[PDB]
């Protein structure tokens, strides 16, 4: 769908960092880390939502685990975004996805380091769970299952 | 496979809904005054006058031309150079008849059973294409134009104009939007800019902000004030008919349309009344889920309390047997006219606002809101 | 699937349609008198205040207001007790009068490289279901509030009088009419006949004559005049605005359209012109056959002789790719606008016969002419 | 289809009074007949146009006849009884709306006969004409059913 | 698809050792690195086979000497690999569970990277239509990792 | 589309599968010192007897006895308490030979075109859910029932004894494999063991390396010897014959099947060959590409050298239309039996070896090599 | 499409038919002195030995070589010619006998409580192609060897000899019968008569009267004993066993099948209960015309009297959604054995008759009953 109701060409982007196994250390590293972004709200450029959660098998057998993650409206396509990036990089955060607002979907971009771009493009599709299967990589803000969607 | 797929929407500077605008303020007045009333007023814009006329039925007292220039002074048309002006124009007004005698005799059969007003057909049309179930083009449109206007009324352009047109192209492949073909903008503007400035500025404060980046290529086109100039706007441009631009307020095209103009009439009147009422219906239903977009067509004869037609369309969208689903529909809402009026009670002097940039596509507006689609949610089980 | 559709076609009798057919004649006349001229007037009705007015860039010289008489006389609407009287109507004329030829003597510049008037969008719709290339239900209404205007002109029911409207429900199975659910008629009346006799009457000479027998059965349901009370009408009834029945001149609102009325536009406008254009392309794509039902989006911005966007719809009754189709049509088609002036050679004062009772649907009319298909059709290929 | 135009509660059928046996005195007897009916506008009830001519190929061709009757079946009954004295039974009705109407075999003074499944009928679709051409005004036409 | 001919639970991962663009001193290092592994298989737990060739198309694919090592312990022994990645700098490896051939890759530095990818869609197929993605082919069979469409 | 699937199997313990262990070992023996031979035996397994009969033609000689007991004794009933002994337990050989004369007297004929022995009709499958192209169910479940035998040979769970028998039931979405819902194991077990470490036993040393966790869910459930008693196990509490779990040998019961027991059949009989034919071509079939999951059956009249139904079966899931399908299968394969002969090289005695744990899905069975797919796939052009 | 499929029945002249009707005959008239019994026996047939056993829990008091003698008389294998006779064969009644448990614990608490009597797995099809809701080809072919049967008992071609084979290979466009290609009709016949005179009257008084004149094309091929020479058949020729033919009983090959082989097994047996169990619901949702053809896979943990798995499959065909129809088969019909013993009065003496000629397909039987299938047409209205 084209979510119009929501703002124009902003990137909303999402962020976990609670990366190892470390159960409450972890989710006190999260709050950190939420509290860090929110210091420096223009060079993040960004507005912060902590409320998302995100939801995984993750490949290691022992269970799909979950962490507690923020969405964050960045302005610049790039600028805020590649200030998010380098977060998650001092953060040993491997990848975040950004979709663009207006078209309510855009890739990931596994990119860390300094000055690396690595801008996927998934199926054009995010959000979007009519809570008929839960399968896929794992969302839910507002207890509303939003995860993106791929074409068939 | 691709193909294009246009749509416009004019501002609220333009002379036809200027118009609309006027009916619309005056029927927010009198039914301000009164609930009960039943009015069906017209507007005619003409370059140097204004004219209302029609009929209202109620007792109020109501000012017609202040209403007229306290409108046109939201809108700004304040100076000669614009060719139109609030205080100097020339207010016409033979709506009168004010005879409220006739329905305040005798009340007593229940208002559900009342007929309906007069004879007509109309459509509620919905869709999942975006958050608000509207057509995305038509809501681009609409962001557009009032865009401008707020442009213009905030001063950041200051030499802007009220009266402007916006119309858009999109390619529509496997119904998803790839991007815009091509953007056409057309402004009233004042006679100090020059041509470059105005389409360098117009695309910066106008199309950029409010277009997604991604649908905004190279390959899309973009015209703007071909001509450029229109330092004559609104009026002395052009003939102002109430409800002429019918079809801007509905969908833009993007689905069928029954035929009798929004504005200027009262939830009295089937047209809007019923409009309103399936689109409503249509909303809860794609909120519903049961169809990705829905079309819905209901007839009235003249004093039929009930639809002499009621027919639900889905496209194929349907999740379900369509059948059951015209049940739901005659179940799940009661279509007398009065009725869906206490499904709705438009009685509230609201129309001010849905005068222009799209009827349908903001929230505020009653018929909007789609509670009765989790109802709908339980009456119908899984999808196939 | 079955389910239910309904339309709606107008009398001449109606306000709308008599503001409509008033400005067509004035534009027909001007036409006559002047081809090149530019044309936008429109009509108002007030109770017995008629009001014209545009801008008219003609070198032509003629009396709206005799005009207009003359015509709402044809209509007949000659006594004030009827609602309206053609020799008392209140002509209230603002005009807009300007020199085209001094504008011509400007541009010096090739007609099809001349822009379009204004901005704007509109359809073309047509389908193999009637023979004359329309759809069913708008066609049938039509003949429908036509056969009662004749009736009355010609006096078989004298009392009758001219204001009628008709509203027509059939129900559609799997896309095909099994039967007409419900026939609605209004229509004004003398005082003296009872409501009763006119419904018999109507149903007699209006009803059966119009409508197959076999849609008509029990269960379809006929209200006639339920108010019953249809001497008050005409412009006193209600006020009449021009254009404001645009769909039920259209399509009946079987399929879109774009919002710009057909009346008080010559063919130099887009809106008239191109409405025009895509009837006549869909028309003649039919006759070849290339699809069932088909319907056209062809957009115009201000200026520009490009026609901004072309869209062609099958509903999956397409036989050849969509695409294919669309590049025959821009091969077959030139969609400027003084490119379908000549395809069509519309630059002749007719448009008073497409004042009422259907502007899709007569063949006397240029555009529902079909040349083009058989040649499209050998454009086409396989089938 | 629905052809839109003549009168709709009217009825158009159509009728060979050519038999197999011969042809051109069957063409005799035919223009005979059929100018019979023709200048009897009253029981016949109806406006005759000869132009139409069939075939079935069952292409057994005949000159045939289009008589127009408002009569639901009255000056139908006067066509169909006439189609017995010619010893004739092939006949074929349709109402202008429906464009189509199965076919009547009706000889006999009340013998009277219905046809099942009728789709449609007078029009080529210029795919397979296997099916009884009906040739008139330089156009092919025949009757159909759904499929 | 489940291959289910190979050892069940078993865990099987890759590794590279080539990040850096060092290519022949890059070749010795990988394979002293491959030394360091499998003279200690205890630690690592695992079955070492360095044939194969891992090529990243990263939008003009890059091709480096790969190995690929069967893990036992569920996370363990593939812990060790991913530590052994970490200090040979190799960014991420790929890991999965044979039987069914389908897991993301972990990212791992630090003390423990503990970084898998979500949309774990599959692994080990050849289409043998369209290479435009990561070519990690052993024995000329181009094993690419895939997701459901 | 979510639906649970369900397999069984059986050790090469149970008594059915006995009775096959014991028919093609005879087979093997025969095949051995004659391969021209034609043998058609059967073998009844009573609680303390077992019968052995069968029609024979050959110049063999060959002990039904010694062989019996051997293959008995292999499987490991070699005590009274385990409810059957290889020493003690009565042979019985009913069988009746056939003069190899009539064989070597019938000459000047093609040895392809001699029609086929006798009519009969089968089903071979594949899938390339599996690389071995087998329904993925049933392969796990030989593989566990093998496991389980395993464990008892290499003395690990000695107190294990051989009957036991397995079922799985597998979640299924979208047709493709989730989880597994259910497990039920049960065996015959020395009377020392308890119930209780039985369970964990039989959970540890079978279930666990077995079956990818993954699939493993707490939600999946357990059952092992449900009844909680089987020490009396083999042919003592229950009978047993020859080809009565046609099923458990060729599909877990995925797909559709022909109804000729293969054990105790020589290759010159119709049914095994023409089985084993079916499923190499279509594996062949699925290898090459030609299409995803393809189900053969073949039929053959008495007397008769060319089939009378070659009929495929692509679930939609073909990759080229059906009927060039059929023709390039006419074309490359010969299904005459002596042709199919020819072409899988059957005249080796091999079949002790596929006694038990599925007839397909093991490599070194010729029917298992997928040489001729190569050729397939370039017969058709095709790009994918 | 085009596609040619095959299937084969066998006379009850054949071996394996006729191993299966003594087993079964033994059970009736058990089961008619005890229905609580409970019998699982297994019949081999040799030369001229018929060897019986099993394992029988009962109080009954039953000669095995009586029904033997008698049920091979009824057959009509009477003379040495045939190559066999019940006055000459040896009857070998292995069957031991138990007590039943008189136990307070196998009384009242619950039957439905009661756990499954054996792991396993079974099928259930139906079709909507025929009025007996089976597939075509194993219809005719029944049909035929019964014509068969009843040709050679009215006296018509007295020189027929009991045992006898046909096979039906129908064309098959768009999976409707459109011809039968192929006929394969292999019979007993008396020494006396001739093969040609042979072929002629069979294919009269036998092929013309059982298969639709119009499949028979003149490209119609035909094969009748074409070996040329039937005399010595029965058991003499080769070993016939208890329910190996299960295809044939079945659903002729068009259906996947489980693998418990119904003859000779009590009802409590989960095997055949379930599986008339899955026929009988496979009819059920037919008949409510809810799919055209479904398949039903039920599986059963032993001692667990809920079943373990349970699989609906409708090819697509489903009227309604497969999932709501599942919970539909779980509501509707109790699964558990004593469930479905209760629900089919499986518990009466009956199947003698059903031990040859089609398991399903004959109304009177129990299972077959299309009584519940108005219920399951009630319990869901939507069309698509």
């Amino acid at each position: 769908i084209f979510t119009k109701e929501p703002a124009n060409v902003f990137y909303v982007l999402v962020s976990a960092f609670r990366s190892n196994l470390c159960d409450e250390v972890n989710m006190s590293r999260h709050r950190h880390m939420v509290s860090t972004l929110r210091a420096a709200p223009g060079l993040y450029g960004s507005v912060e939502s902590t409320d998302l959660t995100g939801c995984y098998r993750e490949a290691i057998s022992s269970a799909p685990t979950e962490e507690k993650t923020v969405r964050v409206r960045c302005k610049d396509k790039a600028q805020a975004l590649n200030v998010a990036r380098l977060a998650c990089n001092e953060w040993e955060q491997d990848c975040v996805l950004v979709y663009k607002s207006q078209t309510h979907t855009a890739g990931l971009v596994y990119a860390k380091g300094i000055d690396g771009y690595k801008a996927e493009r998934l199926p054009g599709s995010f959000q979007e769970v009519p809570k008929g299967a839960p399968l896929q990589g794992c969302f839910t803000i507002d207890e509303f299952g939003r995860r993106w969607q791929v074409q068939h | 496979a691709k193909h294009l797929f246009t749509s416009e929407s004019v501002s609220e500077g333009h002379p036809d809904k200027i118009a609309d605008q006027i009916s619309d303020a005056v029927l927010d007045a009198i039914l301000e005054q009164d609930p009960k009333a039943r009015v069906a007023c017209e507007t005619y814009v003409k370059t140097g006058m204004v004219l209302v006329g029609g009929e209202i039925t109620t007792s109020a007292w109501v000012d017609i031309e202040e209403i007229t220039r306290n409108t046109v002074r939201e809108i700004g048309y304040v100076h000669s150079d614009m060719g139109f002006d609030a205080n100097s124009c020339a207010v016409l007004s033979a709506i009168g008849k004010q005879s409220p005698d006739i329905n305040q005799g005798v009340d007593r059969a229940d208002p559900l059973e009342q007929g309906a007003g007069d004879q007509g057909l109309m459509f509620g049309y919905a869709t999942n294409e975006t958050d608000v179930l509207m057509p995305a083009p038509i809501t681009y449109a609409h962001r557009l134009v009032q865009r401008q206007a707020e442009v213009r009324k905030n001063g950041t352009l200051p030499w802007l104009r009220p009266d402007a047109k916006s119309q858009v192209t999109f390619q529509y492949d496997d119904g998803k939007i790839v991007g815009i073909d091509a953007v056409v903008l057309s402004t009233q503007h004042s006679e100090e800019i020059d041509q470059k400035s105005l389409q360098e500025a117009v695309m910066e404060e106008i199309i950029k902000p409010i277009l997604p980046a991604e649908w905004l290529t190279s390959a899309t086109k973009f015209f703007i004030n071909p001509t450029g100039r229109f330092v004559i706007g609104g009026p002395m441009g052009d003939c102002g008919l109430t409800g002429r631009k019918i079809i801007v307020d509905t969908y833009g095209g993007m689905a069928r349309h029954g035929g009798g103009a929004f504005s200027g009439k009262d939830p009295s009147k089937v047209d809007r009344s019923a409009a309103y009422a399936a689109r409503y219906v249509a909303k809860n239903i794609v909120a519903a889920g049961l169809a990705d977009r829905c079309e819905i067509q209901v007839s009235y004869a003249i004093g039929v309390a009930e639809p002499t037609s009621i027919m639900v369309e889905t496209f194929g969208t349907e999740k379900v047997p369509s059948e059951q689903l015209t049940l739901l529909v005659r179940e799940f809402f009661d279509l007398r006219p009065y009725g869906l009026i206490q499904m709705l009670d438009l009685l509230h002097p609201i129309y001010k606002e849905t005068a222009a940039y799209g009827h349908f596509g903001r929230e505020h507006f009653p018929w909007e809101k789609t509670d009765k689609a989790q109802l709908l949610r339980d009456a119908a089980g899984l999808k196939h």
